[PDB]
């Protein structure tokens, strides 16, 4: 019978026979080893307990109620079959183990004892209790006692246990914290003691039913009903309960069962090297906390390999025939699933495990030329680097196909990865090559957690009037399910992009299940589509909760995959096509591209110099992007220089020879106030020292005077800032008066720098100790420009979005629609800039994020934020950020 | 005291539209904690020996004061229960069938409870409803008689869930939705996941009035070896029980 | 408390302080001030900036504590 | 060292010069009980006080024979406050004193109780001695605290003993019974007795308020015995086939034989399981129903037709296996009932225990009735060696040493100190080595397994050396006055000053609960290692690796090791991981040659045990060192192992909580692998 069923299970079969199949081979494999181990023991009378202690059936039809017709006997117990249909389930693999579970649980059972199985989380005591429970056809109930704990059910839920027959398992049980662990442990302690009754020496034969007092009054016990602690106990119930210790599983067995009933030929053996590997996995590999090595994993590779195996077979037919190599079907599923997670160390360690524990074999993956066809289109044309392999950009295409081949299987994705990597711009250039290889369109729904509140993400009830609201998160559920407009035609990507946290997640693992489904607190009940993916965009996994990490796949977007060369050739390819100016500008910034090329290479002035600023000291922590984007941004202020310049001299206009002594030592100022303009001035010298060393830019002669001390001008010429501080004199009446500045080094230079960066609109933030002259720099500067209208704002600890909100009430008007709603200040043609002062002030959550830089980073980078009163985006328009902070330090 | 005096000559009920198109009361805070604050600052200058320019100006109004705590406080447990009430009446069906007397004197008080608030909206003073007769005596009767009827309903619902024990497993709000969509049986069918170990939903007739079998997530369906029917057995217990029945003798049969 | 001397404090304005009702009578109150002040009235925006700047000039606070230096 | 020590004070300047003479200090060192007379061995010429002898005798014991020290501790107490101080105590307590005159109605009698043990028979013979009646109530009911509170009611204007069973069930309902005692009670003759199990969740309030009165299970399988004999119901042992009743005994002796073990618990059972009264009233039932159902009806059944496999797997398996919770506890838990519950125990010549007390025998009881085996029960010699138990002799000693160091660190807890840190602290900062060197990263040499272990080692010793120099230099800094501490430093110094291990110092597996001294120094041996390590990383990249004589004990994880050299091996050939099993190799010689794949290691402890060449052998002196133990990896072929070979865990510490992997050693010619299961063998990595 195993043999048949060994060979029916290679071909086509429907799921459902497939779950047949696969449950009937689990079956014949336990009877196999049974009879086999009877067979050596020489058992010839039925009546030993070598057979004795294994669960028997017995079924007699002629018996005319239907409960009793089949009995089941472990040892000395004898259950009826409680004729419930279950379903189909999922059935596990009776190990040694698993047989010692359920002789254990059966010989409590008969004492009229509860079953306490304990151990480590993921050895498998509740599913073994499940299992033992679905065994003997009972309707047996899972109660969660880590957390989503409903207490006020559980008084009707025991009733309902002792009025059914129904049984009870509690996963992780001491989970629950003392207050609420008293009093179900008293529940549970009364039931135990009514249903201990029930086998009394002299009232073995109740003629009135034995009742118990749950809910303040007298409920029926039924004797078929159950109750079992898992745990990782209290004195009321030590008394009352047998406990088993299900410390290790026999994961061996297991995966060979399974790798058998998936069709693997020689699976004793691909066993006995894929749990030595994830044992490996879980030493060898750097601890993360999204890594999951355990069983439930090992399974799940288990069945993907099965299913790979059945791809394999049915594509060669198409070309019984069983010829292929097992261990690399093994390994493909490993690394189709591993490889995502792991971060850029651990993939050259999981391939030398690999190596060790599988020596030959290797792993090929899929090519899909197809999709990496049309990522050559949709990069290419934003300006992104595209890679094939081991060249540059091969890390983060793989990356783009692993968030394919997860958004394929997955629907709750998330994306993880340290801040700088190329995450966003992975899902988008993947929704976009998506939507021209299938013809489907793709709209993201960016909706950044931590800027609202979870009520305004999600609604409540007003305990008055009862009326229902829809929070953001809702309010887009609601327009992808209820209205169409090409609602199976369109791929909705609600990326939700910030910082992972248990709040507002608590939610939102009804949705990232199987369930797919969304629980209100008014009762309703939305169903995700299937077009929908919940993608997290996330730096970090330090406070997500292992619930909503395990339930979701991810890729990890390690800081390697995107590259300095990458952000160069960004910088490049978006210099010479994108206008600065929103035709002669154009044609400036190509010559600017092409004279500053060599620098912007693999290794070379840019990369030493990055690297060499890494290893310095800065008053903030050094951010390669920040460094990187505040270059471009000067970069880009150079070549409006020379725009000025041109409009300033219709005739004779600066031609390339001009062109080029001035952006190479432009260059070097931008790099040495980008690199080093967070550090102290020694830092800075040390920076142009190494500086002086490394290029071939002319420098300033005089040795003694450092580089950050002058300036590049606009004829290419090194003038020092010293030329260019004037000496004023003040009037009496304005001596040391508030808003009167003195020329000196530092002002003429940090206010050509706010000049530099403000330009650009770009944000900035001043830094520096207490009364150092930051706000002062600052209003020199703001103030001087005609149309740069300032807000004061003040940050403290107690700040939220909502000063940020009263704010622009107050200040700027919400245009009524004009392509889409745009907020925008009252008067036209004026930008106004929010001074944060103390930006850094605010208060840390307990989850590590400020909400308000979170809000403000939500319209700097996306350019917007949400209203919480319509749920409609909303665009900043003329809207401009400037902080100021002391040290971090202090 | 010269505060008080004039807060309560200006003081609006702001009053708010109900799904039913029916006002009621939003403020509860400001209506409590000012009036709190306002009965303990006239205690504490009548104990305090610094009362000789209000010799008599708050007896006149602790009174006041009190009168309003209790018409307030019993007032707001009246709006809960009747909104709370409404909803149960309202959406869910056959209630009009199933609790005949309970339907007919809940729409006695609904109304009464409409006249009364369209009296105070005619006139939204506190003042101007405080000096109207009776509503003190009508609105403790009015909340006695939403007590006695929030008892009855809760115990119709253990009554019915003490039939048919696996109800037991639901809670108030979706035993109500069970029990009241009697004719839209196809709002059954989100429920059975909780109530059994894999049904998932039941295989009715073409006019969905005998259950042919169950079925569960994946689609396995189980044809009933005898179905029942819910016409010969119109009550939801009755013919639940029997499907659970009908359940066990078929897989035996199987 | 702390928070709301802060801006009490560096701009001498609380902005979250007055609003509705209370904004409308602070604005007449300090609008017959300035009457009564000799003092041009103004839009509103300018009247609260006037009130700003009075409360600048008329009000100093004083804060006593303890000579512990954690605190 | 002791003697170092000892010769470090004043009183002993002449210790080595004075132990060089007087042969006779060999047999007093391998006396039984070595206080009794003690050489004269302190350099003084004027002091014959008692106190001054007791107290150097004292000092002397502490150095030679700790195990003794409890005994000379209390000759010293003896002499301190005369030949009787202590006598109380062993006599039995009469509660009738201490409650009719020095116990106010007010205070109520606490009855505390050690799990496992019931104290109401006490008072319940008191009550019989002195015809008072007692409103016994029992503690957990609903009803039950309603049902108290109204005997306490009608009780106190009556002065009627009020009893409560297991009253610590409720904390609440014991707060509020704790202040509502304040009130005055009408009656004298009134006294309030709770009994109530050693809870620490029990008011604090009420211990306070209350006299506390502590029992415990007498120690010994004699008593233990008689307990569960007098638990059982004579009805339920006599009845059915007269099999039944040596059944019982059987089932008393291992139940006894389990708890007595439990007390030698690092040598016997590795951790302390819980097995009540509940195990042997489970074994009890599976006992009646295995016999009612074998044999229906009353007739003597012979001892062949008793469901031996039933009772031993149900046993093993489901109700005293059920709580073990590793592999080896398991196997020797099958080992006892193996041993026992066989149709051999019905035989006359079966002996519950071989070579207990050097030769003798503890032979079965030829009865029929319960009445002959508890007579052959209440004639156990009183003494009581632990090799009743299975376990070695010594096994006494170790438990004695462990009481003894107890008693030390108790005494040290109840006894500015600014200067005493200080110098603690720059003492640590001298001895602690010097920053940790990782400077050695080839391209070649990451595919080396053993490179890769060693890396992360020496880099997460490396950083968590730099936290520790840091914290304690920034603890010696605050010392000072030169700078201030924080709430960080402030729990630090807190936790110095006890003498208990920062928990931010601990990254590696240590015992559980040691003194700070202890982990400074194991700290400075793994650091001395892995300067080692890395110097031989620096001198060479592959070779020196393999060829290093690591210190098992020192690694963070061992077991990493383990596991990295098995990936070595499996690297330096075709082979694979899984395809290899550990061969070990002990050899006397330090410079023994090592081969391609053998690893050898240094620092293993053998526990009750001892080997010649490589066969292991019984020895009564525990922890034998095993110099260069020698590991290597071969291909398996997938053969049985056979009957000659035992498998012994590898513990890293004293105390066995964590297997770093096991051992299979080749035993004598005479031994038998039993015997080993039950001795508690094992080895230890430190
Ligand atoms: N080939 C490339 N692919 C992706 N990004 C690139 C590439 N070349 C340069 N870049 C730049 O690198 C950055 C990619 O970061 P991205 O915006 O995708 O990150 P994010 O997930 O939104 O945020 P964070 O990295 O802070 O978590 C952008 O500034 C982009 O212009
Ligand atoms: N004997 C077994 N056969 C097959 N799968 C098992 C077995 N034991 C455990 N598992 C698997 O392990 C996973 C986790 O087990 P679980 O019941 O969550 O353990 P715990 O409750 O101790 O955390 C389950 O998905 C289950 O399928
Ligand atoms: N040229 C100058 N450089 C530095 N500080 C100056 C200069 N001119 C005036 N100052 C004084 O420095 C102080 C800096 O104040 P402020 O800008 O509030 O410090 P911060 O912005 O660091 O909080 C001002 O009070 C101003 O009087």
């Amino acid at each position: 019978t195993l043999n048949v069923l060994a060979d029916s299970v290679l071909m086509e079969q429907p799921p459902l026979r497939r779950r047949k199949l696969e449950h009937l081979i689990t079956e014949l494999v336990h009877q196999r080893d049974v009879t086999r181990s009877l067979i050596k023991s020489k058992i010839d009378n039925a009546k030993s307990f070598e057979w004795l202690s294994q669960m028997r059936f017995y079924f007699d039809p002629k018996q005319t109620d239907v409960l009793q017709q089949l009995s089941i006997q472990m040892a000395n117990a004898k259950f009826n079959y409680g004729f419930e249909y279950l379903g189909v389930q999922d059935k596990l693999v009776q190990t040694p183990l698993t047989d010692r579970c359920y002789l254990t649980m059966t010989q409590a059972l008969e004492a009229r004892l509860g079953g306490s199985p304990f151990g480590p989380a993921g050895t498998g005591k509740t599913e073994s209790v499940k299992a033992l429970g679905h065994q003997l056809g009972r309707f047996v109930l899972v109660f969660n006692c880590d957390e989503t704990f409903d207490f006020q059910a559980m008084g009707r839920i025991f009733v309902g246990l002792c009025q059914v027959g129904a049984w009870g398992c509690f996963d992780e049980f001491n989970r629950l914290e003392e207050r609420m662990l008293s009093a179900v442990s008293q529940q549970v302690q009364c039931i135990q003691e009514a249903l201990r009754e029930h086998s009394n020496p002299n009232y073995d034969k109740t003629s009135a039913p034995i009742t118990c007092e749950l809910l303040n009054k007298q409920v029926k016990v039924s004797p078929d009903m159950a109750i079992f602690i898992t745990m990782n106990l209290p004195d009321n119930l030590k008394k009352l309960f047998r406990s088993l210790a299900m410390t290790k599983p026999d994961r061996q067995l297991i995966a060979q069962v399974m790798l058998y009933s998936q069709g693997f030929r020689t699976a004793e053996v691909l066993a006995n090297k894929i749990v030595p590997f994830f044992k490996l996995c879980d030493e060898q590999l750097s601890s993360q906390s999204h890594y999951d090595f355990g069983l439930r994993a090992l399974k799940s590779v288990l069945v993907s390999a099965g299913n790979v195996k059945r791809e394999r077979i049915q594509k060669i037919k198409r070309e019984i025939a069983e010829n292929l190599p097992e261990q690399e079907i093994l390994i493909q599923s490993v690394c189709e699933t591993m490889v995502p997670k792991l971060v850029a160390e651990d993939i050259p360690l999981l391939f030398s495990l690999l190596s060790d524990v599988f020596p030959g074999v290797q792993y090929h993956r899929g090519e899909m030329t197809a999709l990496r066809e049309e990522l050559k289109k949709v990069c290419q044309e934003m300006y992104l680097t595209y890679g094939d392999g081991e060249e540059v950009g091969g890390m983060w295409v793989e990356k783009v196909l692993q968030l394919y081949q997860i958004t394929q299987i997955n629907h709750g994705l998330m994306m993880v990865g340290p801040s700088g990597s190329g995450k966003s711009m992975a899902w988008r250039v993947l929704l976009k090559a998506l939507e021209r290889l299938e013809g489907v369109e793709g709209v993201a729904h960016i909706i950044d957690p931590k800027a609202i509140s979870k009520d305004h993400l999600y609604g409540t009830l007003d305990p008055n009037t009862r009326e229902w609201t829809d929070g953001l998160f809702t309010h887009v559920l609601r327009k992808i399910i209820d209205s169409v407009r090409g609602e199976l035609q369109k791929r909705q990507w609600i990326v939700f992009d910030g910082d992972v946290d248990p709040e507002w997640v608590e939610n939102l693992n009804s949705v990232l299940d199987d369930n797919k489904l969304l629980t209100l607190p008014n009762g309703e009940r939305l169903s995700l589509p299937p077009n929908v993916r919940i993608m997290f965009e996330v730096q970090d996994l330090k406070y997500a909760t292992l619930a909503t990490v395990s339930r979701c796949g991810m890729v990890w977007f390690s800081e390697d995959v995107l590259s300095t060369d990458m952000i160069f050739n960004n910088f490049l390819a978006r210099l010479r096509s994108i206008p600065l100016d929103d035709s002669p500008m154009l044609q400036i910034q190509r010559d600017a591209a092409t004279i500053m090329q060599p620098y912007f290479t693999s290794n070379g002035l840019v990369t030493k110099a990055l690297e060499h600023a890494f290893q310095l000291e800065h008053i903030m922590d050094l951010t390669r992007l920040r460094c990187l984007g505040s270059l471009f941004s000067m970069l880009h202020q150079a070549c409006r220089n020379v725009a000025q310049y041109n409009a300033n001299h219709p005739d004779f206009p600066m031609q390339i020879e001009q062109l080029e002594r001035y952006i190479q030592r432009y260059l070097v100022y931008a790099i040495l106030w980008s690199l080093s303009g967070d550090s102290r001035l020694k830092m800075r010298a040390e920076l142009g020292e190494y500086i002086r060393r490394i290029t071939t830019v002319p420098l300033p002669t005089a040795p003694n005077i450092p580089i950050i001390d002058y300036e590049v001008s606009i004829s290419g010429e090194w003038s020092p800032w010293q030329a260019k501080v004037p000496q004023i004199e003040v009037e009496t009446h304005k001596v040391a008066a508030p808003d009167v500045v003195v020329p000196t080094l530092d002002t003429v230079r940090h206010e050509a720098l706010l000049y530099t960066w403000l330009a650009e609109h770009k944000p900035l933030v001043l830094c520096g100790p207490p009364g150092s002259g930051k706000t002062m720099t600052l209003f020199s500067a703001l103030r001087a420009l005609p149309d740069m209208e300032v807000v004061g704002l003040n940050f403290s600890s107690a700040t939220t979005p909502e000063l940020l909100l009263k704010t622009f009430d107050h200040y700027c008007e919400y245009r009524r629609t004009p392509n889409g709603v745009v907020l925008a200040p009252v008067q036209l043609g004026k930008w106004l800039v929010l001074f944060c002062d103390e930006i850094n002030l605010p208060d840390m959550d307990k989850y590590g994020t400020q909400r308000v830089i979170s809000f403000i980073r939500q319209m700097v980078e996306h350019g917007g934020f949400y209203r919480t009163s319509d749920q409609t985006w909303v665009k900043l328009e003329r809207i401009q950020f400037v902080g100021a902070c002391n040290p971090p330090t202090d | 005291l010269k505060q008080i005096r004039e807060v309560w000559n200006t003081y609006e009920l702001d009053l708010v539209n109900y799904q039913n198109k029916c006002r009621l009361i939003r403020g509860w805070d400001d209506l409590f904690n000012k009036v709190k604050e306002h009965i303990n600052s006239v205690s504490a200058m009548k104990l305090s020996p610094y009362y000789k320019v209000f010799e008599e100006d708050a007896l006149s109004w602790e009174d006041k004061l009190n009168r309003i705590m209790a018409l307030f406080d019993v007032w707001i447990d009246v709006q809960r229960r009747w909104v709370y009430l409404e909803g149960i009446f309202t959406g869910s069906a056959d209630i009009k069938h199933l609790l005949p007397v309970e339907t007919q004197r809940f729409q006695s008080i609904s109304t009464e409870f409409l006249a009364l608030m369209k009296k105070v909206s005619k006139s939204p003073l506190v003042m101007d409803v405080l000096n109207i007769q009776g509503v003190q005596r009508s609105l403790e009767r009015l909340a006695d008689l939403l007590g006695k009827i929030q008892k009855a309903l809760g115990e119709y619902l253990e009554r019915e869930r003490s039939s048919f024990p696996r109800f037991y497993f639901v809670g108030d709000e979706d035993l109500l939705e069970i029990i009241g969509n009697s004719k839209n049986v196809a709002k059954l069918q989100k429920h059975f996941k909780k109530m059994f170990a894999g049904v998932s939903s039941i295989i009715l007739n073409e006019d969905n009035s005998v259950v042919l079998g169950i079925s569960s997530r994946e689609g396995e369906e189980v044809m009933f070896k005898t179905p029942v029917s819910i016409t010969e057995h119109p009550k939801i217990n009755e013919w639940l029980t029997l499907v659970e029945k009908e359940m066990r003798v078929t897989l035996a049969k199987l | 408390f702390l928070e709301r001397m802060n801006t009490l404090l560096a701009n001498g304005e609380v902005p979250g302080l007055f609003e509705g009702d209370e904004y409308a009578t602070l604005m007449t109150q300090c609008k017959e001030g300035a009457q009564k002040e000799g003092l041009m009235l103004d839009s509103h925006e300018e009247l609260y900036k006037w009130f700003t700047s009075q409360v600048i000039r008329n009000l100093h606070v004083v804060f006593t504590m303890n000579p512990s230096s954690e605190g | 060292e002791a003697v170092v020590r000892l010769s470090c004070l004043p009183a002993f300047k002449d210790l080595i010069a004075k132990v060089q003479a007087d042969e006779q200090f060999g047999i007093w060192l391998d006396s039984s009980s070595p206080e009794q007379t003690v050489p004269y061995l302190w350099s003084e010429e004027t002091p014959a006080t008692p106190i001054g002898q007791a107290i150097h005798r004292l000092l002397l014991i502490q150095a030679f024979r700790p195990d003794r020290l409890l005994a000379m501790a209390h000759m010293f107490v003896s002499t301190n406050l005369g030949e009787s101080f202590m006598s109380i105590m062993e006599q039995p307590l009469d509660l009738t004193h201490i409650v009719g005159t020095e116990v106010k109605p007010n205070t109520p009698v606490l009855m505390c109780s050690v799990p496992g043990y019931d104290a109401s028979g006490h008072v319940e013979d008191l009550a019989a001695e002195q015809n008072t009646q007692i409103t016994s109530i029992a503690i957990g009911s609903a009803e039950g605290f309603n049902q108290a509170d109204k005997a306490i009611n009608t009780a106190v204007k009556s002065g009627r003993w009020v009893m409560l069973k297991n009253v610590h069930l409720a904390p609440g309902w014991l707060m509020q019974l704790e202040k509502k005692l304040h009130s005055l009670q009408p009656h004298a003759c009134f006294r309030l007795f709770l009994t109530m199990e050693i809870n620490p969740k029990v008011p604090v309030n009420l211990l306070r308020a209350g006299r506390i009165f502590v029992f415990e299970p007498p120690p010994g399988v004699k008593a233990n015995m008689l307990r569960t004999f007098s638990s059982i119901p004579v009805s339920r042992i006599c009845k059915s086939p007269n099999e039944r009743a040596r059944l019982y005994f059987l089932l008393a002796w291992f139940h006894a034989i389990i708890q007595e073990r439990l007390r030698y618990a690092p040598l016997g059972w590795s951790k302390k399981y819980e097995f009540g009264e509940s195990d042997l009233r489970s074994a009890c039932d599976t006992v009646d129903t295995w016999l009612d159902d074998t044999a229906k009806g009353r007739q003597n059944i012979s001892p062949d037709k008793i469901p031996w496999s039933a009772l031993k797997t149900l046993m093993a398996q489901s109700i005293y296996g059920g709580r073990v919770d590793n592999e080896f506890d398991q196997r020797l838990l099958n080992t006892f009932l193996e041993r026992l519950f066989t149709t051999r125990s019905f035989d006359s010549e079966f002996k519950l225990a071989c070579k207990v007390d050097g030769h003798k025998d503890i032979q079965m009881p030829d009865g029929i009735r319960r009445e002959e085996f508890v007579q052959w029960v209440e004639l156990l010699p009183d003494t009581q060696t632990p090799s009743w138990l299975g376990l070695p002799n010594n096994a006494e000693r170790v438990l004695l040493t462990t009481q003894g160091v107890d008693m030390i660190s108790k005494m040290l807890k109840m006894q500015a100190w600014m200067r005493t840190l200080h110098t603690t602290a720059s003492n640590w900062l001298h001895l602690i080595p010097q920053t940790l060197s990782h400077l050695k990263r080839t391209v070649e040499n990451i595919k080396d397994p053993l490179f890769r272990f060693f890396e992360r080692e020496v880099k997460m010793g490396a950083k968590l050396l730099q936290d520790v120099r840091q914290d304690l230099a920034d603890v010696v800094q605050v010392c000072e006055g030169k700078k201030k501490q924080t709430n960080y430093l402030r729990t630090l110094i807190n936790e110095l000053v006890k003498g208990i291990l920062p928990r931010s110092w601990s990254h590696y597996t240590v015992p559980a609960g040691m003194t700070v001294i202890q982990w400074v120094s194991d700290f400075s041996e793994r650091i001395k290692q892995l300067q080692n390590i890395s110097l031989a990383a620096a001198s060479g990249g592959a070779k020196e690796l393999k060829n290093i004589h690591v210190c098992l004990g020192g690694l963070f994880v061992p077991e990493a090791y383990i596991t990295a050299t098995r990936q070595y091996v499996a690297q330096a050939n075709s082979w694979s991981l899984e395809e290899l099993c550990l061969e070990v190799n002990v050899t006397t010689s330090q410079g023994a040659t090592l081969d391609a794949c053998s690893f050898g290691v240094t620092g293993l402890k053998l526990q009750g045990a001892t080997c010649n060449n490589n066969k292991l052998s019984l020895s009564n002196a525990i922890s034998t060192a095993l110099p260069l133990t020698q590991l290597r990896w071969v291909k398996q072929t997938n053969t049985e192992k056979k009957a000659s070979v035992v498998t012994l865990p590898v513990y890293l510490n004293f105390t066995r909580a964590d297997l770093i992997f096991t051992v299979d050693f080749e035993i004598a010619t005479k031994e038998d692998p039993r015997s080993f299961y039950e001795r508690g063998v094992a080895v230890l990595c430190t």
